[PDB]
RNA sequence: GCCCGUCGCUAGUACCGAUUGAAUGGCUUAGUGAGGCCUCAGGAUCUGCUUAGAGCGGAGAAUUUGGACAAACUUGGUCAUUUAGAGGAACUAAAAGUCGUAACAAGGUUUCCGUAGGUGAACCUGCGGAAGGAUCAUUA
RNA sequence: ACCCACUCGGCACCUUACGAGAAAUCAAAGUCUUUGGGUUCUGGGGGGAGUAUGGUCGCAAGGCUGAAACUUAAAGGAAUUG
RNA sequence: GCGGUAAUUCCAGCUCCAAUAGCGUAUAUUAAAGUUGUUGCAGUUAAAAAGCUCGUAGUUGAACUUUGGGCCCGGUUAACGGGGCCUUUUUACUUUGAAAAAAUUAGAGUGUUCAAAGCAGGCGUAUUGCUCGAAUAUAUUAGCAUGGAAUAAUAGAAUAGGACG
RNA sequence: UAUCUGGUUGAUCCUGCCAGUAGUCAUAUGCUUGUCUCAAAGAUUAAGCCAUGCAUGUCUAAGUAUAAGCAAUUUAUACAGUGAAACUGCGAAUGGCUCAUUAAAUCAGUUAUCGUUUAUUUGAUAGUUCCUUACAUGGUAUAACUGUGGUAAUUCUAGAGCUAAUACAUGCUUAAAAUCUCGACCCUUUGGAAGAGAUGUAUUUAUUAGAUAAAAAAUCAAUGUCUUCGGACUCUUUGAUGAUUCAUAAUAACUUUUCGAAUCGCAUGGCCUUGUGCUGGCGAUGGUUCAUUCAAAUUUCUGCCCUAUCAACUUUCGAUGGUAGGAUAGUGGCCUACCAUGGUUUCAACGGGUAACGGGGAAUAAGGGUUCGAUUCCGGAGAGGGAGCCUGAGAAACGGCUACCACAUCCAAGGAAGGCAGCAGGCGCGCAAAUUACCCAAUCCUAAUUCAGGGAGGUAGUGACAAUAAAUAACGAUACAGGG
RNA sequence: CUCUUAAGGUAGCCAAAUGCCUCGUCAUCUAAUUAGUGACGCGCAUGAAUGGAUUAACGAGAUUCCCACUGUCCCUAUCUA
């Protein structure tokens, strides 16, 4: 249709932004990012619709243009900038930090981590190849390309990544019984460990999973993110820790802490 | 402009389909530049997404490779002789791929005699050092040598002159040399 | 391209319109509740039918079905909370037996009459729609307001008007002021 | 009693129809063919390299060779959808006209079928059916 | 050749309704709201009408295929009493 | 069907019914309609079995191949369910899943005063505050992965050009 | 949310339709019309025609200011605050509208790119440029501007003279190796050796590696070390894929040789032989390849309504396939050349109709279904009809150009300009649908960019489309009838 | 029903090479048509081997129109024997 599409319509936006039907015809349309705007958080959504710090469209700009926000160590000027999975978002004048991690319903959760643990990030290595001159390279989910990596790292690992500089502080391989966060799907936002990886030649390997409460379920290998060693993530998970409590179970817990 | 679309065609059942939409640039095609021998003239085409194709218009003198020797020198490209698609290109002496042209043999003769030391097809003590080692590999072919007597060699254009702008190829050897020989003599 | 604001119609009108008996039963219900139009009888029989049909396809599900568990018990808990299903009749079988007078009984009109405050269903409504029957702090003038079981005890005259509080009506406050020049100067 | 057809008047729909009937669109053979694009050229003007003055290079307007694309005009055909028509010939409505009374009673020549010919009209006659017949019946 | 008993396969017939059907009736026209063994063909109020048109077959008479506009509350079946 | 002189039917008066900020009319479409019939029609006489037989397509097509016995482990309200031992040991289909846009439908939650909606909200000390949400399930064709082996198909040694070491 | 009734008769049971009943996010119309919430609305007839206005423009400290521009009084004598114009930059390919085409087409769900393109965004990537004479930074050219002008007339322009750059055209620059060739002279053995080139990246071709699964001795050319006249042989370099001629590296060349920073803003620090020497901070804009992101292009499987009064169709002149080429961003009969005779069909081709854009969905509410979808979202197509194209990363664009056809405006008769299926609004059409309003405050988008611009959008008018709520009266008194 | 004289124009066709009236009337063709064609038919005086109706093909037969063509014409000029 003649070129790039510069608009997004409300009701066409990602559901996990939790926008309201009325109030406008349009969503922000995240910028061209490290993350696919399908799965991503525009800064305006985070600040205005989650942190509830900004009340306006014009107000979100007054924050960024006041130099306040950074992301993954670097200041981010862009209103629609698509902060994705495993990001940082430091605000000095508010002293806080947030690592973006999914709910157990699958939305980006508003999750505060301390002045450390916002040092480093994890990312899933999407490909590892040979660059110019023979220089090997590796790139994460968020499009970080890191050069001269560890010969052990293959696709479908994770990498612990210093921010202020870069490169690679150790890593975690992919084999039986590792800690895993589910990137997207029916089971998106869950956490668990590897019961088996069903191999499929010519695409779409099934990855079997078991969580802390001993439930089984499967998703796509491409959505299987290794978050660390079994029972010990490398980052801080929020309440419920991606446990997928049943809808029936939910009702009780709401009417449990509800009383006197 | 010309259209590369498959929907101006007929369905494999044979039916003629109505025109569904207009012509769009990305399905276009453009005119052949039929490149013939002559003083180098090469036109630029602004391709898809910017970049450049290079139209070969008049092409003399482009790079050729002697396979077994592992060496490549530049020569004149006299004209065409054979061509599998259209003799019209032979007659008109147009340069495309699969061309089977004829090239200046002399820069290809010079390298040999200044390497293997034997003159082709009939002091500096450091040199006789080298020519001593390189011998016993010094027989080429009866069919590849004889053309040096004439001064022009049988070569096949492997570039796409209207595309790259270079007209390049490789001298014919082996049975491939024989195949086009049994053509030239038993055709013309 | 505005977001498509949705809606629905609240009532279902009867198939056979002229049935000689049903006409009477409705007329009574209009009087023995104090209803404006036959639509306020329709609104409830439609509510009841979707309530019934909900339980209808719910009992089709062999027991210990989460749908018959979670949903079926999310109905009862809503159905008792308003005083329709009695404090315990609670079952999926006892909602199917639940009739039309049960919702109508719980209306703010059919309550404001019930305990004091009215002594008519026609006085009730006229009281409701005019300002003051208010429940709690907030005035609610809807004769259909559907009093919940425990919201009952909070319903009395409103903080304004001659019945519950400051000032009398300006019918009378105009009467006291027209003797001001008659019995005064 | 019911009841058929012609004939006679009143209104309505469609049909056939001389007009080589009109109209709109699509696909089209032929002929012609704008325009930009590619290409062979051209060279108003302006202009750099090596050496008044001469040799070799770049920039470039009108104009132009050839080529593909190709609107569109003319003339034909084809398909679609719509439509005018003197006259023709039906059918349908409205009722207690005219002619006779074909069918319903063995309806007064049982009715009906296919076919064939004939007759103002329903109908009549030939052959071969059927029974939905007016006979379930002559081991007597 | 005749008699008798048995048994297939025939053209029918009789009684009973086990059933079925609007009934007349039906050993199928039964095994049908306890609705499915397989399969072929047709019908969808009465007219208009087997008309018009196209196609096709025939020497022709004709056959095969086969509409719509419009019109109408009945038409019809079986049985009952007159 | 009413009206041709005492009109239950027209024009009205009176009253009465019906639904009511809405009731009527035209047109379409759905239900009624088992009057399109897979479920689920009808065809002697009401509409309707080709004059008759052949026969391609299509639909459809008898039965038979592991039956039975003996123990075990772990499941959910002795009935039943799931997973293994021993006994001479190719599809069509069906389940589970994944990957399925949001709206919309269904549906949980919540006092928009009710509600249609909305996805807000709720408690507070109301002097630089706490905080649970935004559930859940869906066209069942195709594709992908998976458990199932009944049913129905399909291949296999007939001049052995068969199997096996 | 599993219902029926009325009508064929003298009466009867059937068949059977007509009629009644109810619903419609379904349209019109009539009569009536008070209150809150909510808010469809020229789709249908004619993608018919349209006067006028509006709808696309855009600057930060950070490209270009000598405005005969404003402004204080500038340490500001190169500039410096502000800042019109114009240059360079980017956008104008998004939106918004409409449903005319379109029946295997679009489209849906589902694959493919080991078959390509990609502004931007994010993440990395560059010591190599001259060769035998700026690096304290080469060269001109121009707009705005001023001034002389033409035409009835336009977002027309002529020629005269100035002046800028991240415009245009140019062009130096830096480590240590190491491997290659070629090779003056020394001259014997198992013999060697200065110093003359070549090596960034990209383009083009050719060739090479990109390998392994289990172990042992014999062969030839010349070496590849090495020790002490005895000759020893110690060692094979892969990253990835289901899969590659993949990534990546190697040699020989090739090239009207791609990029390799003559670029701006804030700062003003540190050294010492003090020359305005040498060295330095965070930024902005760029730039080569790679990945990423926003996309694009094609693509696998399966799925469309009526029609046989459409049964054969495709193949001139591409129909199906093979080869080669050409063209493309790239695959492919996309096109050309040669060659074969293929390809579809009663499991319905081909053809015709559609008052047909597909889908998400909508109406109906036993089940099984019937009917509808111009229309808020997604995809597609189009901008009167057709075609062609320039710029560009992206267009076969129309609020871009060029032509034709059909419209149609101005004119001074010479010529000139146009495309409401954007927002309003006019005529027309019909049964059929609203104001030539306000506004960037909200949602958001665009830009050099917090500021500006947005008939996207929002507000308001019109608005009995549809939906929700649900006033038009309430309680006694007195006077008669009536219930224990 | 009548009537003279045996019957009393059937199937068909038509202003026809048959129609007086007559350049019949209607439609069509044309700017205009005593022409042509299609109709209509109480047809002065069509009509059945005195053959009636139809009819493919054929024709130096009669007739109308169309396209092409042209000095037939507008309107005449020139050339050769
Ligand atoms: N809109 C009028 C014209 O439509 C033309 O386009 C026409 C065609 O694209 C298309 O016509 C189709 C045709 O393709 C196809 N092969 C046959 C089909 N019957 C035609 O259909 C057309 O005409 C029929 C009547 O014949 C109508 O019933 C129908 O609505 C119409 N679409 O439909 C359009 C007609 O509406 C041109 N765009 C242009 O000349 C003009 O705009
Ligand atoms: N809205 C986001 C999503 O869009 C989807 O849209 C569909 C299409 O856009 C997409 O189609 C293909 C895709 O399969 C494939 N993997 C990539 C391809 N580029 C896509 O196709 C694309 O290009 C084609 C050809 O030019 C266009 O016709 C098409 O409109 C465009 N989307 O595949 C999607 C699923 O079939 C779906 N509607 C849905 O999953 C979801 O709404
Ligand atoms: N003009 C014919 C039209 O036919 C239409 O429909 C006709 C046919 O389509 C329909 O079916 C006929 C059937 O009657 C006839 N007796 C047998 C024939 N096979 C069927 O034919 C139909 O179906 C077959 C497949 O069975 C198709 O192959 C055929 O193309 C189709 N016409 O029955 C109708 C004929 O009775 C409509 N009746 C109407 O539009 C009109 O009558
Ligand atoms: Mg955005
Ligand atoms: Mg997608
Ligand atoms: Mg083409
Ligand atoms: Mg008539
Ligand atoms: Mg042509
Ligand atoms: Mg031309
Ligand atoms: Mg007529
Ligand atoms: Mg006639
Ligand atoms: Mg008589
Ligand atoms: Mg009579
Ligand atoms: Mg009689
Ligand atoms: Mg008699
Ligand atoms: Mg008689
Ligand atoms: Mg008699
Ligand atoms: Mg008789
Ligand atoms: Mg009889
Ligand atoms: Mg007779
Ligand atoms: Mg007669
Ligand atoms: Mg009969
Ligand atoms: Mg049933
Ligand atoms: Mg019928
Ligand atoms: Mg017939
Ligand atoms: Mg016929
Ligand atoms: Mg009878
Ligand atoms: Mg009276
Ligand atoms: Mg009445
Ligand atoms: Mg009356
Ligand atoms: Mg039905
Ligand atoms: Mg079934
Ligand atoms: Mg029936
Ligand atoms: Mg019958
Ligand atoms: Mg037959
Ligand atoms: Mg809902
Ligand atoms: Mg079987
Ligand atoms: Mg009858
Ligand atoms: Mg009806
Ligand atoms: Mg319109
Ligand atoms: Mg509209
Ligand atoms: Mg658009
Ligand atoms: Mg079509
Ligand atoms: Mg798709
Ligand atoms: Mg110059
Ligand atoms: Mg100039
Ligand atoms: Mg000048
Ligand atoms: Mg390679
Ligand atoms: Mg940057
Ligand atoms: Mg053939
Ligand atoms: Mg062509
Ligand atoms: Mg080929
Ligand atoms: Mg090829
Ligand atoms: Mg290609
Ligand atoms: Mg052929
Ligand atoms: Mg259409
Ligand atoms: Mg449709
Ligand atoms: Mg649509
Ligand atoms: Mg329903
Ligand atoms: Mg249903
Ligand atoms: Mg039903
Ligand atoms: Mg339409
Ligand atoms: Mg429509
Ligand atoms: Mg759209
Ligand atoms: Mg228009
Ligand atoms: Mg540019
Ligand atoms: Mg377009
Ligand atoms: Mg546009
Ligand atoms: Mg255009
Ligand atoms: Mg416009
Ligand atoms: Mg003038
Ligand atoms: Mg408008
Ligand atoms: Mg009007
Ligand atoms: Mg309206
Ligand atoms: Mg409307
Ligand atoms: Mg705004
Ligand atoms: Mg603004
Ligand atoms: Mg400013
Ligand atoms: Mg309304
Ligand atoms: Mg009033
Ligand atoms: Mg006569
Ligand atoms: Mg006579
Ligand atoms: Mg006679
Ligand atoms: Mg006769
Ligand atoms: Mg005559
Ligand atoms: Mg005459
Ligand atoms: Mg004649
Ligand atoms: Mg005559
Ligand atoms: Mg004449
Ligand atoms: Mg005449
Ligand atoms: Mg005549
Ligand atoms: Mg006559
Ligand atoms: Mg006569
Ligand atoms: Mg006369
Ligand atoms: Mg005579
Ligand atoms: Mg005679
Ligand atoms: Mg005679
Ligand atoms: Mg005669
Ligand atoms: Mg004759
Ligand atoms: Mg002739
Ligand atoms: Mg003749
Ligand atoms: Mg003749
Ligand atoms: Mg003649
Ligand atoms: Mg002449």
């Amino acid at each position: 249709a003649r070129g790039p599409k510069k608009h997004l319509k409300r009701l066409a936006a990602p559901h996990h932004w939790l926008l309201d039907k009325l109030s406008g015809c349009y969503a922000p349309r995240p910028s061209a990012g490290p993350h696919k705007l399908r799965e991503s958080l525009p800064l305006i959504v985070f600040l205005r619709n989650r942190l509830k710090y900004a009340l306006n469209g014009r107000e979100v700009k007054a924050i960024l243009m006041q130099r306040h926000v950074k992301v993954d160590g670097k200041v981010r000027t862009d209103t629609t900038y698509p902060a994705g999975f495993m990001d940082v978002i430091t605000l000095d004048a508010t002293n806080e930090n947030f690592r973006l991690v999914y709910d157990v319903k699958g939305r980006f959760a508003v999750h505060r981590i301390t002045d450390e643990e916002a040092s480093y990030k994890l990312g899933k290595v999407k490909k590892v190849q040979l660059g110019k001159k023979g220089v090997p390279y590796v790139v994460t989910h968020d499009g970080r390309t890191i050069r001269y990596p560890d010969p052990n790292i293959k696709v479908n690992d994770t990498v612990k990544i210093d921010l202020a500089s870069g490169k690679i502080t150790d890593f975690i391989k992919f084999d039986a019984g590792k800690l895993v966060y589910v990137t997207g799907g029916r089971n998106l936002g869950r956490i668990g460990t590897i019961v088996h990886k069903e191999r499929h030649d010519g695409g779409f390997d099934l990855v079997h999973i078991k969580d802390s409460l001993d439930n089984t379920f499967v998703t796509r290998l491409n959505n299987v993110f290794v978050i660390g060693e079994q029972g010990k993530p490398y980052i801080s998970l929020p309440k419920g820790k991606g446990i997928k409590l049943s809808i029936a179970e939910e009702r009780d817990r709401r009417r449990a802490q509800q009383g006197l | 402009g010309i259209s590369r679309d498959s929907r101006h065609k007929r369905s494999a059942t044979g039916a003629k389909r109505a025109q569904f939409r207009k012509k769009r640039k990305f399905e276009l095609g453009r005119q052949p530049a039929n490149t013939k021998i002559g003083a180098k003239r090469i036109h630029s085409v602004r391709t898809r997404g910017g970049n450049k194709k290079y139209r070969a218009l008049r092409i003399e003198t482009g790079n050729f490779s002697w396979a077994s020797e592992g060496i490549s020198k530049k020569t004149r490209i006299a004209g065409v002789v054979y061509h599998p698609s259209n003799n019209e290109l032979v007659r008109t002496n147009t340069l495309t791929k699969a061309a089977i042209v004829q090239i200046d043999a002399t820069p290809f003769r010079q390298w040999f005699e200044a390497h293997y030391g034997q003159t082709l097809g009939k002091k500096s003590k450091n040199a006789e050092r080298k020519w001593a080692a390189r011998a016993a590999s010094a027989k080429i072919e009866s069919s590849v040598e004889s053309q040096f007597s004439a001064g022009r060699l049988y070569a096949c254009i492997s570039s796409r002159p209207g595309q790259s702008g270079r007209c390049d190829g490789y001298i014919l050897e082996g049975e491939e040399l024989a195949f086009y020989l049994r053509r030239l003599t038993a055709k013309k | 391209p505005r977001a498509p604001r949705t809606y629905s119609k609240t009532y279902s009108t009867p198939k056979r319109p002229y049935e000689s008996s049903r006409l009477d039963a409705e007329l009574k219900l209009a009087g023995e509740f104090g209803l404006k139009n036959k639509k306020e009888i329709y609104r409830i029989s439609f509510q009841l039918s979707k309530i019934r049909r909900a339980a209808r396809d719910l009992l089709t599900r062999d027991e210990k079905d989460p749908k018959r568990l979670f949903e079926g018990n999310a109905l009862i808990r809503r159905l008792v909370r308003v005083g329709v299903l009695s404090e315990d009749k609670k079952k999926l079988d006892y909602v199917l037996a639940l009739k039309v007078e049960d919702f109508l009984e719980r209306r703010l009109q059919t309550q404001v009459y019930k305990l004091g405050l009215a002594k008519s269903v026609h006085h009730a409504r006229v009281l409701i729609t005019q300002r003051h029957i208010a429940v709690g702090k907030q005035i609610v003038n809807i004769p259909s307001f559907m009093v919940r079981l425990d919201s009952e005890k909070h319903i009395d005259f409103a903080p304004t008007s001659p019945f519950g509080g400051a000032r009398p009506g300006r019918v009378a406050r105009r009467n006291a002021a027209r003797k001001a020049e008659a019995s005064g100067e």
